[PDB]
């Protein structure tokens, strides 16, 4: 059993007021079973579009999620993971300076 | 799930054999079995779905498109005769799994058909009467008793090796003192001209 | 190759009956079918090593044993009259070809009261049959034996034939609606041959019945897994 | 080019079961197979390669015969297990094939079990791998008499695969050789030092060259992160250097890549460039 790493970081420059798309990726675990949300401000975002999973050369699984956003001097945004080898759901909050 | 067919086939010595298992899986192996009733299950042919089949008076082929392979007799011997059984396995992991079984009856060329009612000797410790009927042709068929006290056998081949001569036969018996081989085979059809000894 | 035993089995309801099968080909799996008439065998117990034991398709009432490679047993703890039935042990390398042993009959009862042996008579040629085809037909009867378990051989002056013989595929019914069986066997030779007093004719009727084991309460011989014969000599 | 097919199943019970596959020729996906779809989605306009349609229907009828009899004979194989059925199972298969000059290959069909590297196809063959439980020993003896199975495996290996995949590569070229252009940005956390960050978004292919500058001088403490990609298939990557406040005076970020055609990206830290970016991207940091 191996715990996720994400990553959460947007395609485009983080331009406040300008559409953009925000990624969640999500790496590292096993075994492949996960929830994956993405938050606007504590609620879950609904047209989330996930890849397909798949796995890198030390067997370990990786997905990417993906939404359409546009960020905003305030609003807050978020990748919250479900995965059995932790107690928790795990929130990392984008963090457009990181 | 394995479907073997015909379930009976009758045939005359000689004639070729061609009996049918469908199945519907993946082929990994096809095996089938001989046995006469009451016998040992014995082994004919083991062919796995790769490889090459070994010529010979039995043989098996699968069919080109279809989930479907036939096991070939060539000219059939009246000891043939028994049940015929197909088993697949779908891979190397998977149970072996059997048909029902064809019933193949391979029969004699009678020649110079003889048909006849005897009656034989009484057994100095048996009460009963025995009749038989012999040398009829392979297609008579011979009905089982009416009457209850009255016992009637299915008709068998038996092979002189020596005299290279086939008979059919059947046997009546009873202890009724009303029993007599004028009338013993009178629920089956026989020929016109069966011998009756006066 | 597969080895079974015992060969065959009467058993009352409620009894505890074990059959063994043996192997020494250095197999791996070993697997115990029933077959009953008519015919395609079902998978029961198997096995694919020392000390382990799978569950079939048809599992319920046997129990499984495999202690060792060599060794696969059939365990039924409480016999019911449904378990009546031929059965197969089998084995396999692998992988591969499965081999068969030569099967074991079960027959369960209620009570053994209803087994018996056969009775045996010997029937001469017709003398008419003689004079129309220079051929005579002997003619033998196993009659009034349970269960229908019986090998009948022909025996010319001290030797098994096989030549002139045929036997009933199987047993009849002497009473179709209750029962105990009868079966007929023909052997016919050359009318020359039957007309010599010095030649002997044997048919013989192998039962497979009860052992010796077995608790026996009737008034009557013990009805065992036995011979019985009839015989008759050469005519003039 | 490495062209690899991933298989991922799980067995959760007797009774529940998924498989779901994935191909990868280099860093693009080619296709998907869901464990819901009775057959294979390509995800390219190029993936059925230089195939004809019934060819194609039929190497697809293979694998969908594949997939249920991995299925079954799984389940069985799972009875012989150190202790028997010790559920929850993963299982992995790794297959495919590195493509060389001028048409010079090597296959390879890799299978681990609870994230384990247990077993390959070598040759003629299925192995077991040094440290492999031992309880493999007898299921991979059966396999092993499964010569149909084998034939196959060989002939997708030696033969399908790398002559598939010189189809694909010629019908995925201007896919394969595409140039997307890299737009880097400036930006700073704390550490009394500081972290400055230079985020390079949008290249392909794969890969790049990124380093701090002061000057011409390479500062050596440049951390280059992982490469994470975009949704399009383009490629994210940052780096960052930890420096004392009063230091990102100086400092640029460099990036070079293919696409940009000999003229790199070069960002100074305080530069208007920068100034610029900063006020269209505040926050209130909670
Ligand atoms: C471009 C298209 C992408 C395809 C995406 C699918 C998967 C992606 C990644 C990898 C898959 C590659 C592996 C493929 C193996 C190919 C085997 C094909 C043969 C097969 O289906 N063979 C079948 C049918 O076979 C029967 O039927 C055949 C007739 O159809 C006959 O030829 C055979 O004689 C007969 O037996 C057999 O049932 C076979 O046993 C299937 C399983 C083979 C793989 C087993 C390897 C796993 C061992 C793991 C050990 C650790 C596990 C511990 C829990
Ligand atoms: C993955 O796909 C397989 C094959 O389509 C599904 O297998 C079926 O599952 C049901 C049980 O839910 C069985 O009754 C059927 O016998 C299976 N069909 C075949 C052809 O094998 C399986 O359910 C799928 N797994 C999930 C989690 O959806
Ligand atoms: C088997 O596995 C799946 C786990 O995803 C579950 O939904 C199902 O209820 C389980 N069934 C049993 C009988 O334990
Ligand atoms: C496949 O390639 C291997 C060598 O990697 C060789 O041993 C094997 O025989 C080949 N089989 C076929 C069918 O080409």
């Amino acid at each position: 059993q191996k715990t996720p790493q994400i990553q959460v970081y947007s395609r485009h420059p983080p331009e406040n007021g300008k559409p953009n798309i925000l990624n969640c990726y999500v790496t590292q675990f096993h075994p492949p079973h996960i929830e994956i949300q993405m938050l606007k401000n504590g609620k879950k975002i609904p047209k989330v579009e996930m890849s397909d999973m798949s796995f890198s050369k030390d067997w370990s699984f990786y997905i990417l999620a993906h939404t359409e956003f546009t960020p905003t001097e305030t609003d807050t945004y978020a990748c919250r993971v479900k995965h059995a080898s932790m107690a928790e759901p795990k929130t990392v909050y984008w963090d457009r300076d990181m | 799930q394995v479907e073997q067919s015909p379930a009976s086939l009758v045939l005359q010595e000689g004639e070729n054999a061609e009996l049918q298992c469908t199945y519907s899986t993946t082929l990994n192996s096809m095996q089938w079995f001989y046995q006469r009733p009451g016998g040992r299950l014995v082994s004919l042919l083991y062919s796995p779905s790769w490889a090459e089949q070994r010529g010979g008076r039995l043989t098996s082929s699968a069919a080109s498109n279809e989930s479907r392979s036939s096991l070939h007799i060539s000219s059939s011997q009246i000891t043939d005769s028994g049940t015929y059984l197909c088993a697949i396995a779908s891979s190397s992991f998977s149970k072996l799994v059997f048909g029902q079984g064809t019933s193949l009856s391979v029969v004699p060329n009678i020649q110079n058909p003889d048909p006849a009612v005897y009656q034989l000797r009484d057994s100095k410790s048996s009460d009963k009467s025995v009749c038989l009927f012999t040398d009829f042709d392979s297609q008579t068929n011979v009905s089982q008793s009416k009457d209850s006290d009255v016992y009637i056998t299915d008709k068998c081949v038996l092979d002189m090796r020596s005299m290279d001569f086939k008979s059919n036969s059947a046997v009546a018996w009873s202890n009724k003192s009303d029993f007599a081989c004028a009338n013993a085979f009178n629920n089956s059809i026989i020929p016109e001209d069966t011998f009756f000894p006066s | 190759a597969v080895t079974q035993s015992p060969r065959s089995k009467v058993a009352v309801t409620g009894g505890k009956v074990t059959l063994s099968c043996h192997q020494t080909n250095n197999h791996d799996y070993m697997y115990w079918y029933r077959q009953d008439t008519g015919h395609g065998l079902r998978l029961i117990h198997y096995s694919y090593v020392a000390d382990s034991t799978e569950k079939g398709d048809i599992p319920d009432g046997y129990k499984a044993s495999r202690p060792s490679q060599e060794n696969f047993s059939l365990i039924l703890e409480l016999a019911s009259l449904s378990q009546t039935a031929v059965y197969f042990c089998a084995s396999r390398l692998g992988g591969y070809e499965q081999y068969f042993g030569p099967g074991t009959r079960l027959t369960v009862l209620e009570d053994l009261k209803n087994v018996f042996p056969p009775e045996v008579a010997v029937f001469e040629p017709s003398e008419a049959e003689i004079s129309h085809t220079q051929k005579a037909t002997l003619v033998c009867l196993a009659t009034g034996f349970y269960p229908d378990h019986v090998e009948l051989s022909w025996w010319v002056n001290g030797k098994e034939v096989h030549s002139g013989v045929c036997t009933d595929p199987q047993p009849l019914k002497e009473q179709p609606a209750l029962s105990r069986y009868a079966l007929s066997s023909r052997l016919r030779v050359s009318a020359t041959f039957w007309q010599n007093p010095r030649n002997h004719f044997r048919c013989q009727v192998q039962f497979y019945g009860l052992s010796e084991n077995d608790e026996w309460t009737q008034d009557r011989a013990k009805p065992v897994t036995q011979i019985v014969s009839a015989e008759a000599w050469g005519r003039a | 080019y490495t062209f690899r097919c991933l298989q991922m199943s799980s067995f959760a019970n007797r009774s529940w079961s998924r498989t779901d596959s994935v191909v990868w020729l280099g860093d693009l996906q080619t296709h998907r197979w869901s464990n819901d779809s009775a057959t294979i989605s390509f995800t390219k306009p190029w993936s059925q390669g230089k195939l004809s349609n019934q060819q194609w229907e039929k190497l697809q009828h293979m694998f969908q015969v594949y997939r249920v009899s991995f299925t079954r004979d799984i389940q069985e194989l799972v009875k012989m297990m150190s202790p028997k059925e010790d559920y929850p199972i993963e299982i992995q298969l790794s297959a495919g094939c590195e493509m060389y000059p001028g048409n010079a290959s090597e296959s390879f069909l890799h299978v681990a079990f609870q994230g384990k590297y247990v077993v390959r196809f070598w040759g003629t063959s299925w192995q077991t791998v040094p440290g492999a439980p031992s309880w493999l020993d007898l299921p991979i003896k059966v396999l092993n008499a499964d010569q149909g199975t084998s034939a196959t495996v060989q002939m997708l290996l030696n033969d399908t695969c790398p002559l598939f995949v010189r189809g694909l590569l010629e019908a995925g070229k201007s896919d394969l050789e595409k140039q997307e252009k890299p737009v880097a940005w400036l930006s700073s956390v704390p550490s009394g030092h500081r972290q400055l960050v230079c985020h390079v978004s949008g290249f392909y292919p794969k890969p790049v060259w990124v380093m701090w500058m002061r000057g011409d001088q390479e500062q050596q403490g440049t951390h280059r992160g992982d490469f994470l990609p975009n949704a399009d298939e383009t490629w994210y990557l940052q780096a960052t250097l930890d420096v004392e406040a009063g230091e990102e005076a100086g400092l640029a970020c460099r990036v070079k890549h293919s696409s940009l055609g000999g003229q790199d990206i070069i960002l100074y830290w305080g530069s208007l460039h920068h100034i610029l970016d900063a006020q269209k991207m505040v926050w209130n940091h909670r």
